[PDB]
């Protein structure tokens, strides 16, 4: 049982409207990742798209300036037992 | 033919079982090529190596002997649709050059254990 | 144990319509046996709908997703017998055949799985 | 159950001390023929050689000159169900 989830997950570089994050890759054949954020607080609509396997990076853009943001990776991975499936998350928060 | 419908089953139940506890216990330590579905592959080609010399010396065993090492144990143990969705998984993870070298691993690996199968037991004659 | 009889009567399945195809067809064309490729092929189809069909609907039973995949794709598929027949069209001197069967499994299974994939992904 | 016996045995030319023969292949995959040719007369020793699969012909050499020589070709060849196993013989006489 080794873990799909990614690790060291954080933000590189950051401008007012947009983060560049990365994150270790899991020691399985992930497919694409999928990167969701949205603001912490409360209930504005989060949303997600996907980066293929091989990149380990990602680039949100058009955010709000000086706003908190939730912000999770997972991935769609290959593996025997369950073939294709998603793993759990890993989550951070950051302010712009 | 019941009698070979039982050397399928029995043999078929011990390789697809072999390979499930294989492939479960040791594809995760290297998913590039997971080496569980490559030994169940490597292994079988063994086997019928062995078996293609082996057969052809002792013409008189019986069909449900052969039948269950050969479409049982080796086909059972053996399998290609493992071997295709770890490559075509690669394909759409844009790793050519490990899913090509799993392709010739596989492939050329496999015909190496038919051949040292095969050339052990006819040397040793 | 339940997984192991998921992995049973799934392989004993696939193992029994391979042993019936093989017996069939194989003869009728041996430079490229059809009831060895048509399983192969099969068999990648098979496994190629589960990977889109599992993947959005995840919360199915770890048993009937390992009677289809371990089992009877597992049993109905074979490398053994694609090993040999491919071995013994090199040691009768048939390179060109030999090489032809190794690109027609190998090719023809993706491209199936493709097919599979691809199908079940299109159709909602 | 197709025929891995050869048919169509036949010595197609001869001198006094050799023979050109030639076999249609059956519909198998041979891995190679094997020939044997001796003196009819069931007191002289029996000789065989190989020819490989690809090939469907094969000369005997050094026979004696008016002697009756019974000669026999079989296959080794895969199939499914015996793997490598040898065929039944086809069997022809020819006189020198
Ligand atoms: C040779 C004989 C075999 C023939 C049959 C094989 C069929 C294999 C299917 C390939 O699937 C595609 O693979 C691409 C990667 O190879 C993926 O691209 C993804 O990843 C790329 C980068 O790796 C990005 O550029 C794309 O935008 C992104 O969609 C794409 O999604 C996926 O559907
Ligand atoms: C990747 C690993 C694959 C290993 C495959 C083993 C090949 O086996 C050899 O193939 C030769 C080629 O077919 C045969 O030669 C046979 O055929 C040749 C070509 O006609 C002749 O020159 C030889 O004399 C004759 O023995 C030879 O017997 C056989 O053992
Ligand atoms: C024998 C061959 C059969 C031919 C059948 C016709 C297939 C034509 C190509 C399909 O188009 C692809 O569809 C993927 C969706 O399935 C998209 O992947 C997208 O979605 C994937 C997840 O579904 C992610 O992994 C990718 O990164 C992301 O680009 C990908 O962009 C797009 O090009
Ligand atoms: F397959
Ligand atoms: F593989
Ligand atoms: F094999
Ligand atoms: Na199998």
């Amino acid at each position: 049982s080794v873990s799909s989830v990614p690790t060291k997950l954080e933000v590189v570089a950051a401008t007012p409207t947009s983060l560049l994050i990365s994150w270790d890759a899991p020691a399985v054949t992930v497919v694409h990742y999928v990167i969701t954020y949205g603001e912490t607080g409360g209930n504005s609509p989060v949303q997600e798209f996907t980066v293929p396997g091989s990149k380990s990076t990602a680039t949100i853009s058009g955010l709000k300036p000086g706003v908190d943001y939730t912000i999770t990776v997972y991935t769609m991975y290959y593996s025997y037992s369950d073939l294709y499936s998603y793993s759990s998350p890993i989550s951070i928060n950051y302010r712009t | 033919m019941i009698k070979s419908l039982f050397a399928v089953i029995i043999g078929g139940s011990v390789g697809c079982t072999l390979r499930w506890l294989l492939s479960t216990k040791f594809n995760s330590l290297f998913p590039n090529l997971p080496p569980g579905t490559l030994v169940v592959n490597l292994l079988a080609g063994l086997i019928i190596g062995t078996a293609l010399a082996y057969f052809l010396r002792q013409p008189h065993l019986d069909p449900f002997w052969k039948l269950m090492i050969t479409t049982g144990l080796c086909g059972g143990l053996s399998t290609f649709s493992t071997f295709s969705v770890e490559v075509f998984a690669l394909l759409q993870a844009g790793n050519y050059i490990w899913a090509l070298t799993s392709v010739l691993v596989h492939v050329i690996g496999s015909l190496i254990m038919s051949a040292l199968g095969f050339f052990i037991i006819t040397i040793l004659f």
